[PDB]
């Protein structure tokens, strides 16, 4: 069987490898945003509205 | 030359303290690397460094360092000493055994030779101010023993506490009934004052007020921060008629057994209405009684008024006092103990109070801020040791405490003396 | 500082904590040669917590990987992200254990234990400051549930004061891969209830179910079931690595749900968690949240959660959020579910909050609970155990290496103690 | 009620249950193939970077008269093997030290990795640019190789760094300046090594290559390694002399022999080639 | 000119700056604390490092070595005469060296 290399990733990447890819089935256009910010990072010193944060959007 | 040394234990403590100062710098022109633009009614909370910077008469405490180093990264590196940020090492994980018994013995000393040197370079103190969270271990633990250490070291002087008690329903941890008992214990033979600081009182005071829908602790501490400054603004600011702490532990508390009261704030306005409304002396101090209002959840018309001081700031007259005083006392649903015919302590300071911006709060004129000595706090003990014997019956989490080196028969005592303090605030409100 | 090590054993083992490393290195941008490339400071300050420090400017786990068969450790060496541990760390028999409990802890694990101990003896005095232990193993296989059973003991002997926490799977009557799983499950559980300070169960099933319920997913591969339970851990700990509003570590965690001794066994769910066509519909906040946590068909046990009663749970929210709407939907679901919830304790429900939401999500919650419903499990192996132990079936092979009947009648005993002992409290009142 | 899961199974493009999960699912590979494409981490995009630039051309420099100078670009062969010389860069040695191993190609077709460059390593006497034989010198790389220049040098032997199969002096291509890049050339008849000193070099011919501090012969063996690029053979320092002893101190003792001339033969896994361009 | 910065007082200083890392943390450590500074700033990522960040860097870590003496240090430590130093060339310069 010739199964040239290229092919081998190619499947094991969209034909079900026998993994996940990379956490992605957590998941939630396209998330990686690798958020980060605390209460005190912020609100005491950015001086930002308390309610200005959450607020998902 | 008046001078008070402030006093935070606690998770619930830092994040008091931290607001708490950033509004006193704010007010009083500090930048936050701690020098004045430059473009003496600033040392009752900072101290001059001969040529530079203003370092504050504060002291943390915490055996975790996560609230510490995060100070310690932020904007205000440069304004706190360094060698008085006390922090840990191992969590004291809600349990009052390990800050009170076993942990806080290394680190209480620690903190009693940092209060010396402290102390010793201020010349007119004043007091003490201690912030705390009394449903968490080592918010507890150290605040008990610090005090217990202080009632023999200094002695005489006296000391104020704005304690954080759990709220009926709002609550968080579960093996904190147990905990809020004993440091009750604690600090009553020891503390001169304590005002009910709970979370669920100023909860729904934002809502009605702000219309804030999502709060969060952020909210929570300015308000406190508002408090404080409203209640020692007389130290550093002239006024009609001064008041120091001294008159607090002089006409608010009857008998050395009873020093529990509950503090109100008013106006509380967002920055949308200011402008549509009077707000008058006489709304301002209706706004003060009004039993929603209260910082604490607690109805007072359950039970009478034993001695209320309110202090005023702004452009406040002697005729709108007395005269909100008088219909007050003309109105019929507040009432009073029949042994105080007088029960009202009125300071007036003419500094009108400082907004800090990104706050929620308005620019306003004047404003009110009292603390009530009732008789209705019985209650929120009354549901207290309910809550404790209830699960208590059981010995339900009880080897937590008692395989660290906890005598068993401590809990004993703890549930008589506060069945005798109910007591006592029920015998209180007969009449003659 | 507070810093933790990790023991795993067993084929469950070694792939639970490679995937549960794995998600940890993406969570503090560690390279899979060891070197931080992340853009945050944030994920410096409390690195000590789960990597050594060596030279090279490169970060090494502090696991241990023991085994008595190389196969697996071999494979994982060459597998991804198998350049973090140290060789060192490897240590392997070559004779394995059979899937039996006796060689597993008597035989061989007796005299390959000397190794394990000294190098997690040397790895407790490397850091200043130690906090706990935590665990991974199969209770159903042989060389898991007895050698690591006599790590635990051993550890246990050594210091009485330092956490530990097991995450162990347990055998399900459902799927039966092997013949004599009853035996050593009782045998390994038999010695946990008096050492574990912490126990947490996992259910094949429990997640085969998750993957064709809520991911919908046609294919499922052991992967994405190691994916689940990497996150399930990586929630537990996120207070005590990122700074928040209120951070709860793992002593205030066991102090806050264990009401007594021998009601250490626990049950773990994640949220939230969506099929990936719905990914974009669904808001995510903290009532849905909350809503989906105490789902029944949600938990990481095949026990039926609705069939018993709470004692204590906790909530360990990520991300950004606030306080009222959390304790209020608490509040709420507390109130609405009374008949679920034990009455002799008030507010028996724990919240906290990390403000770092984890890689792909901005809201994240762990869900960990103590309920009499878990003694089902036990009901059932106890079940099959008299079954297969009344005919005396397969007992020859455990008997050859000196072990003795009256022993396993000590762990049923004990076994049959600890059920009626816990599903009294279900009935009791105050 | 429409169920999943319901026995066999065809693929996506029928509407039998669950396909549209497994269509998301396959388009977000595709996407994430997409992402993977935007940001340059491919791990296919790679593999060619390495080999155009290892597989790129160059131009060898003729000698004339078969007389090699500094500043030439020469070939590096062993007739043992009959394989040139090469370098791996990709490959990392394990040391704190940035060194990269070396190894023997059969093909002998002129690649800019097998491409290497001779200079002077410190001033000596000999002002002609014509090397004699016993004078220092150090190798280095072509400079598109690496913007830095490296050297060929080997460390001591030691327990703790050798090779890792032939486990023995070890070879690598290193960033050090110091004295270790000094090599020298030697001769091959047992007879002619005190007589050739300072003796013109010639290309084509065979030849030796010892190192100063450690007086070790380059040499490579027959043992098995791999790469990227196929399977190799590695190169190393050692003495391969005769095994066959002599009474060697009774010489001088008598006075026979002298310690300069050698009196013992080396086999041929010791002896090299230079190499230079065929064509002006 | 007043005089030439001379090897004897070049030795001097690099022992002062070797010996004052050493004192922070621990023995293991102060390799990571030279090297998150260095991936503070530098931010085109490329890993060459430039005589103005030298000063920038010492001054963070307590060390306000003159101008005429850092250009000396600066000059003798590289021989690529660019006017740029490889970072992990300094390291290993700095930290794993058997000689003064
Ligand atoms: N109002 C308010 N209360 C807080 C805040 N932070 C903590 N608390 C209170 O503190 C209680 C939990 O204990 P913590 O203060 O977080 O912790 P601790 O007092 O240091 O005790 P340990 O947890 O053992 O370290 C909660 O029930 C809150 O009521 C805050 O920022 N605002
Ligand atoms: N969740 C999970 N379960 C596994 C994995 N590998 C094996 N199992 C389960 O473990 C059981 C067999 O355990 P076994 O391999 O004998 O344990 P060991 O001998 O200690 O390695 C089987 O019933 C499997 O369902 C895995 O990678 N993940
Ligand atoms: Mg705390």
């Amino acid at each position: 069987t010739p199964i040239d290399k290229e092919f081998n990733q190619h499947v094991i990447f969209n034909t079900q490898g026998v993994q996940q890819h990379i956490l992605f089935g957590h998941g939630v256009t396209d998330y990686n945003k690798r958020e980060y910010g605390t209460s005190y990072d912020l609100s005491f010193n950015q001086k930002i509205k308390p309610q200005t944060q959450i607020y998902s959007k | 030359m008046r001078e008070v040394i402030s006093i935070h234990v606690g998770q619930g403590g830092i994040q008091v303290g931290n607001a708490c100062w950033e509004l006193f710098c704010l007010e009083h022109g500090i930048q936050p690397d701690g020098q004045m633009p430059s473009d003496d009614a600033f040392n009752t909370f900072f101290s001059e460094t001969g040529a530079g910077k203003h370092v504050p008469r504060a002291v943390f405490l915490d055996l975790e360092p996560t609230v510490i180093d995060e100070v310690r990264t932020g904007t205000y590196r440069q304004l706190f000493h360094p060698e008085q940020l006390i922090s840990g090492k191992e969590d004291a994980a809600n349990n009052f055994a390990r800050g009170h018994y076993t942990i806080g013995k290394e680190i209480v000393d620690l903190c009693l030779d940092r209060i010396r040197k402290l102390a010793d370079n201020c010349t007119g103190l004043q007091g003490f101010l201690v912030f705390n969270s009394v449903g968490g271990g080592t918010g507890s633990g150290l605040g008990s023993l610090l005090l217990e250490r202080l009632s023999v070291d200094y002695g005489k002087k006296s000391k104020l506490g704005f304690t954080i008690y759990p709220s009926p329903q709002v609550s968080t941890a579960v093996v904190e009934p147990y905990n809020s008992i004993l440091s009750t214990h604690s600090l009553l033979e020891h503390t001169d004052v304590a005002v009910m600081l709970d979370n669920e009182a100023i909860y729904d005071i934002c809502r009605r007020n702000l219309d804030i829908e999502r709060p969060t602790y952020t909210n929570l501490n300015r308000l406190i921060a508002q408090v404080i400054s409203s209640l020692t603004a007389s130290l550093r600011f002239d006024g009609a008629l001064n008041v120091d702490i001294t008159e607090f532990q002089t006409n608010l508390v009857p008998y050395p057994r009873i020093h529990f009261m509950l503090s109100s704030y008013a106006p509380i306005i967002s920055a949308e209405k200011a402008y549509h409304e009077q707000l008058s002396v006489a709304e301002i101090t209706n706004s003060a009684f009004e039993p929603a209002n209260m910082m604490a959840k607690c109805d007072p018309r359950h039970g009478k008024y034993m001695a209320c001081s309110m202090m005023y700031r702004g452009d406040v007259v002697p005729k709108d006092v007395n005269a909100s005083i008088a219909t007050i006392k003309t109105k019929r649903t507040i009432q009073f103990v029949d042994w105080c015919p007088t029960g009202f302590k009125v300071g007036i300071n003419y500094q009108p109070p400082t907004v800090v911006p990104g706050g929620d709060l308005a620019k306003v004129m004047r404003a009110v801020c009292m603390i009530s000595n009732s008789t209705a706090i019985a209650e929120v003990f009354s549901r207290l040791d309910h809550k404790f014997d209830l699960m208590y019956a059981k010995r339900a989490f009880v080897h937590w405490y008692v395989g660290e080196g906890m005598e068993e028969g401590e809990f004993s005592e703890a549930r008589e003396d506060l069945a005798a303090l109910e007591k006592d605030y029920e015998e209180v409100g007969i009449e003659t | 500082m507070r810093e933790i090590v990790h023991i795993q054993g067993g084929q469950c083992g070694n792939q639970i904590g490679a995937k549960f490393w794995e998600v940890i290195s993406d969570e503090h941008g560690i390279d899979p040669t060891g070197t931080y490339h992340g853009d945050s400071d944030l994920q410096l300050e409390r690195i000590n917590v789960y990597y050594n420090e060596a030279t090279g400017g490169r970060y090494v786990p502090r696991a241990i990987l023991m085994d008595l068969e190389p196969g697996t450790m071999d494979s994982v060496r060459a597998g991804p992200f198998g350049q973090l541990f140290r060789p060192d760390n490897f240590v392997f028999g070559q004779t394995g254990a059979g899937n039996n409990w006796a060689k597993g802890h008597y035989t061989e694990g007796a005299e390959l234990i000397d190794s394990v101990l000294d190098v997690v003896r040397k790895e407790a005095e490397g850091c200043d400051c130690l906090q706990g232990f935590q665990i991974t193993h199969s209770l159903g296989g042989g060389t898991g549930s007895g050698m690591g059973t006599l790590l635990i003991s051993k550890v246990r002997e050594e210091y009485p004061d330092r956490i530990m926490e097991t995450f162990s799977v347990v055998p399900s009557p459902k799927v039966s891969d092997t013949v004599v799983e009853p035996y050593n499950a009782t045998l390994s559980v038999h010695q946990l209830v008096e050492n574990a300070d912490e126990c947490m169960v996992i259910d094949n099933e429990a997640l085969y179910d998750i993957c064709f319920r809520t991911l919908k997913l046609t294919t499922p591969t052991y992967g994405d079931l190691n994916h689940l339970v990497s996150a399930a851990m990586s929630g537990v700990t996120c207070c005590l690595r990122f700074p928040g509003q209120l951070n709860s570590d793992l002593r205030k965690l066991a102090v806050n749900l264990i009401p007594f001794p021998r009601l250490h066994f626990f049950m773990i769910g994640f949220a939230p968690l969506t099929s990936r066509g719905s990914q974009q519909y669904r808001a995510l906040t903290v009532p849905e949240l909350t809503q989906q946590m105490f789902d029944a068909k949600n938990m990481m046990c095949a026990a039926d959660p609705r069939h018993g009663r709470y004692l204590t749970a906790s909530a360990l929210f990520r991300g950004r959020m606030s306080t009222k709407e959390v304790d209020e939907q608490m509040l709420n679901v507390q109130n609405k579910n009374s008949s679920y919830f034990v009455e002799w304790i008030p507010n028996n429900i724990k919240s906290s909050i990390c403000d770092i939401p984890p890689k792909g999500l901005k809201m994240a919650v762990t869900f960990v609970g103590n309920s009499t419903a878990i003694q089902e499990m036990f009901k059932r192996v106890a079940e099959q155990f008299t079954a297969m132990f009344r005919r005396k079936a397969f007992l020859h092979w455990y008997t050859g290496e000196g072990m003795d009947e009256m022993e396993f009648t000590e762990a049923e005993s004990n076994m049959n103690d600890l059920v009626s002992e816990y599903q009294q409290y279900q009935d009791a009142t105050a | 009620m429409h169920n999943y899961n319901v026995d066999r199974k065809y693929q996506y493009n029928c509407r039998i249950g669950n396909w549209s999960e497994e269509w998301e699912l396959d388009e977000y590979k595709m996407k994430e193939y997409l992402k993977n494409k935007e940001k340059q981490k491919l791990v296919s995009t790679d593999k060619e970077d390495r080999l155009k630039r290892s597989l790129g051309g160059v131009n060898l420099s003729y000698a004339n008269e078969g007389l090699v100078k500094f500043g030439y670009t020469v070939m590096i062969e062993s007739d043992f093997m009959n394989a040139v010389v090469a370098s791996n860069i990709w490959d990392k040695i394990t040391g704190t030290e940035e060194a990269y191993g070396v190894t023997v190609t059969s093909q002998k077709e002129p690649i800019v990795r097998t491409a290497f460059q001779l200079l002077r390593y410190e001033q000596d006497q000999y002002q002609d640019d014509v090397i004699h034989y016993g004078q220092n010198f150090k190798i280095a790389v072509i400079s598109r190789l690496s913007e830095k220049p490296l050297y060929l040098t080997s460390s001591h032997i030691t327990p703790q760094k050798c090779a890792k199969f032939s486990r023995k002096q070890e070879v690598s291509i290193s960033t050090n300046e110091g004295i270790n890049s000094a090599w020298c050339f030697e001769y091959m008849d047992p007879k002619l090594r005190y007589e050739m000193k300072g003796q013109p070099v010639r290309s084509g011919e065979p030849v030796l290559i010892k190192h100063i501090p450690t007086c070790q012969w380059l040499a490579t063996d027959n043992v098995q390694y791999n790469n990227e690029f196929g399977q190799e053979f590695e190169v190393f320092c050692n003495s391969y002399q005769c095994h066959n002893k002599t009474q060697n101190l009774i010489a001088e003792k008598v006075g026979r022999k002298t310690i300069e001339t050698p009196m013992r033969n080396q086999t041929n896994q010791n002896t090299f080639r230079i190499v230079t361009a065929l064509y002006p | 000119d007043d005089l030439a910065i001379t090897k004897e007082e070049v030795k001097g200083i690099v022992k002062t700056i070797r010996q004052k890392l050493i004192q922070k943390t621990k023995g293991a450590n102060d390799e990571f604390l030279l090297r998150k500074l260095f991936k503070e700033f530098d931010i085109s990522n490329s890993g060459f490092l430039t005589l103005d960040e030298m000063n920038a860097m010492l001054i963070k870590l307590e060390i306000p070595i003159q101008k005429r003496y850092l250009n000396a240090v600066f000059s003798q430590l590289d021989r690529n005469h660019s006017g740029v130093i490889e970072f992990e060339e300094f390291v290993y310069y700095i930290v794993n060296d058997p000689y003064p």
